[PDB]
């Protein structure tokens, strides 16, 4: 499913291994003029070659690369081989991976899973309880949680979430306790200090609110 | 700073002359049931005012009119100092005038139409420079007062000499108009318009403040709901109340437009906003432009749905522009549109149920003269699946009934409805009841 | 006082205008009494007055004949008085409107003139323009004068002058087999829906200068 981190998984590996990182965007391609679409898509391919070793990520594949009969008119077949070619054409020495990501397999053109192609699916599924706790921790580890904070607790209340929920659940717990705050930091501005910042705690309270909002 | 600043909230009272106060926090700065105060707001601007005690306002809260923000020259979630003022006595001479752009249409007597009522039993702080709104004759109208003979603030006994002198003023570039939508024109949907505004609060109200944190302000906010709901006016109240700048992208207007030069404008309305921060982009009738992948057919209207989504991820977060966007249900839409950084917000401004129903009914009955026997709470019963607009309309068609009734007696002469024959319409509930044999 | 707002004919005949009990009683008119109405645009024109049961107090019914003659529209404002002045007339002169007329050929009195007239003891006035059906056409006729000018009425013994040529018509005067109300059937119900949305935007539209009221813009027709 979508923000899973199916992107930030692919961003670390590049930087964890050293590798050169150029990410396709799937949509910001299809954004361009026929034929310029393709200029592009080949000119990344052209600049991950250039700098070795690199992973190549392509987010949002299905925008590129849907099922043969999915694609209405020439255009959005010619772009979804000329990927093909470029996936064919990169040759084993060149020292470059490519990642996709996608919703699922069957919204794929299945010519990409082809041997010497897509040949290696990764299953980024669902956080369960014990995941989500995590998730919640890396994205708390900036921000002065308070004593009755009990992340724990907020894994188990969120059942159906996938990271990036979770990732804008911190985000709006902390802006809630920012316009709590907000109030009463009437005295001046814009005089937050570090400071201030610091004296800035995230209450339990300020979560079970957030939660009341996500999906 | 100090215990007598506070926070500018919302009026549940919806009268000019009144701000409201939590019973602890008037204790505490020792004021009474009824006491006059004064009220300093930004740009060296103040105000006089009656203060009553509301139990459901928060302590370090004050709620008051919009009439009273713009005099104040403050939006919501400001703050201003408010202190005792008994030392205001009766004027005897008050000078206000009509402001232009709030009277053409209208002739002759507008004291007897509006001052008059406005002011019959008013017992009302004023000071000079203040601008107030009168309802009635089916039009609002916006006085400024010149001045006052105890300056520069008096109260408004019957004792006091009010003249409009002829000639009505130019409005000044300062001076917002009252028509402007605000969320005192929505109703039936407190719940969904609180959450509005604490996402849009600090992005748009304290945008400095995302440079010194990494935190991450919502970027896209979605509105669910059948058409007519308020969706767009709740964008365009929002916009205004925030002092945001307002850029409006209608769906089927982008797709009017031949190939290319529709996304030439779409691109264009994001370089407005960026350019004139911060704002709210109100992208109406979404789906219109980004409907479910498969269900746009031919090329030019993906490469118009992916042109939105690059722009919508261009979007910087630093731009300090909040999109907002309405469509009919989600399904509707694109889910690309529904990601992590895009439309990440969804909001579901429902339909109005009996209690909601009513006060949309009073928000369109504000400027019209009703009979006694206009029952609005019955017509919200008798009006069970409406929502907003049907509403709205209604009351137009009622009233524009209760115009046709006496149109008829009006023979004597044309185009001879003066403001005064305005305000002598009134509009029956069998007008009303009538009314709703149409929607 | 004794101005009224036009409203439509049930009584479908030219020479007759149809008023409320109370309202001729108010009045003081008597059923068959003749009548002189004025309109717009120095027009004035001659009628026999019925009284109408169903009919509103301050509105008078009419047909479009008359309502042309007084250059008015429908909810539109008209005085009424008394007129029992009016005689038979000794010689009354008709013209057909040459555009109603292209395709019949000679006596076009023995076909509408006569049938319209007999027993007709109809009122007139010069320059009014009536309407006759029959020989599957409806013609127009100009009453370039009367006798008894400017009105009479045309008993058994009046003259009626038919002479040849056929008149031009005025840019003021509107054929009459032009569509009208009275051109369609069946549906009553929906008709008083579009005339009462469509009534002041379109008769008196210098009034939304006047309020902040929205009407409508856009009328859908189904069917
Ligand atoms: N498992 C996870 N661990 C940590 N952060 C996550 C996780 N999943 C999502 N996130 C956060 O949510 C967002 C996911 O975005 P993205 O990487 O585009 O996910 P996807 O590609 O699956 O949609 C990132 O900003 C990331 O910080
Ligand atoms: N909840 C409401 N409160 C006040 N007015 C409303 C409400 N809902 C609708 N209206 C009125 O009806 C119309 C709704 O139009 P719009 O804002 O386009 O709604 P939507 O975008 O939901 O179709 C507006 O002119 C507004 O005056």
């Amino acid at each position: 499913p979508p923000g899973t981190g199916k992107t930030l998984i692919a961003r670390a590996v590049a930087n964890e291994t050293g590798a050169f990182f150029f990410l396709i965007n799937g949509p910001e391609i299809m954004s361009k003029l026929a034929g310029e679409s393709e200029s592009n898509l080949r000119k990344a391919f052209e600049e991950a070659e250039k700098n070795a070793p690199a992973i190549i990520f392509i987010d949002e594949l299905d925008a590129i690369a849907p099922k043969r009969e999915k694609t209405h008119g020439e255009v959005e077949r010619r772009i979804v081989s000329q990927l093909l070619t470029l996936m064919d054409g990169l040759k084993q020495r060149a020292h470059v991976i490519v990642m996709a990501a996608t919703n699922r397999p069957n919204s794929i053109d299945p010519a990409l899973r082809r041997f010497g192609r897509f040949d290696r699916e990764v299953d980024i599924g669902i956080p369960d309880a014990t995941g989500r706790l995590e998730i919640l921790q890396i994205h708390t580890k900036n921000m002065k949680l308070a004593d009755d904070v009990d992340l724990e607790q907020v894994a188990n209340e969120t059942h159906g979430h996938v990271g990036a929920d979770l990732a804008a659940l911190c985000s709006e717990a902390a802006l809630q306790a920012i316009r709590k705050k907000m109030d009463l930091i009437d005295l001046e501005d814009e005089t937050i200090d570090a400071e201030v910042m610091n004296s800035l705690a995230v209450t339990m309270d300020d979560f079970r609110w957030a939660l009341s909002q996500s999906n | 700073n100090r215990p007598n600043r506070l926070i500018v909230d919302e009026a549940i009272n919806e009268d000019n002359s009144v701000v409201s106060l939590s019973q602890p926090k008037m204790d505490e700065l020792q004021l009474f049931r009824g006491d006059t105060v004064l009220l300093k707001g930004k740009k060296r601007r103040e105000a006089v005012c009656i203060v009553l005690s509301d139990d459901t306002c928060s302590d370090e809260k004050i709620r008051m009119n919009r009439v009273v923000r713009n005099n104040l020259r403050v939006r919501l979630g400001d703050v201003i100092s408010i202190q005792p003022c008994p030392d205001v006595k009766y004027g005897k001479r008050i000078h206000v005038l009509p402001i232009d752009d709030t009277v053409e249409g209208i002739t002759g007597n507008l004291f007897e139409v509006y001052l008059k009522p406005y002011f019959l039993e008013a017992y009302r702080p004023i000071r000079k420079g203040d601008i107030f709104l009168v309802h009635g004759g089916m039009r609002a109208v916006e006085f400024k007062v010149v001045e006052t003979d105890p300056s520069p603030y008096c109260i408004v006994a019957p004792d006091t000499v009010i003249h409009c002198e002829g000639e009505p003023i130019k409005r000044e570039d300062e001076e917002e108009s009252l028509n402007e939508v605000g969320y005192d024109d929505i109703g039936g949907c407190r719940k969904q318009l609180a959450q509005i505004k604490e996402m849009v609060e600090l992005p748009l109200r304290h945008p400095a403040l995302f440079k010194a944190i990494g935190v991450k302000p919502p970027r896209g906010i979605l509105l669910y709901g059948p058409p007519g709901t308020g969706k767009t006016l709740i964008a365009r109240a929002v916009a205004n109340e925030t002092g945001a700048f307002f850029f409006l992208i209608n769906g089927p207007e982008i797709m009017s437009k031949l190939a290319g030069e529709s996304e030439s404008n779409l691109r264009k309305a994001f370089e407005e906003a960026e350019k004139n921060a911060p704002a709210i982009i109100f992208i109406d009738e979404l789906d219109a432009i980004a409907p479910k992948r498969e269900k746009t057919h031919g090329e030019v209207e993906r490469r118009i749905v992916s042109q939105l989504l690059t722009l919508m991820d261009g979007l910087k977060q630093r731009a300090h522009v909040i999109v907002m966007a309405a469509t009919n249900r989600p399904n509707s839409i694109d889910p690309a549109l529904r990601r992590f950084g895009r439309f990440d917000r969804e909001v579901d401004i429902g339909i109005p149920d009996a209690t909601g129903r009513l006060e949309i009914l009073q928000i369109h009955t504000k400027n019209m003269k009703l009979a006694d026997d206009v029952d609005l709470e019955q017509v919200a019963n008798e009006t069970h699946g409406h929502v907003g607009a049907d509403l709205a309309a209604l009351c137009s068609e009622a009233a524009l009934q209760a115009i046709r009734k006496k149109m008829d007696l009006i023979d004597l002469e044309d185009e001879t409805i003066d403001a005064e024959v305005m305000n002598s319409l009134a509009v029956t509930m069998d007008d009303f009841r009538w009314a709703l044999s149409q929607s």
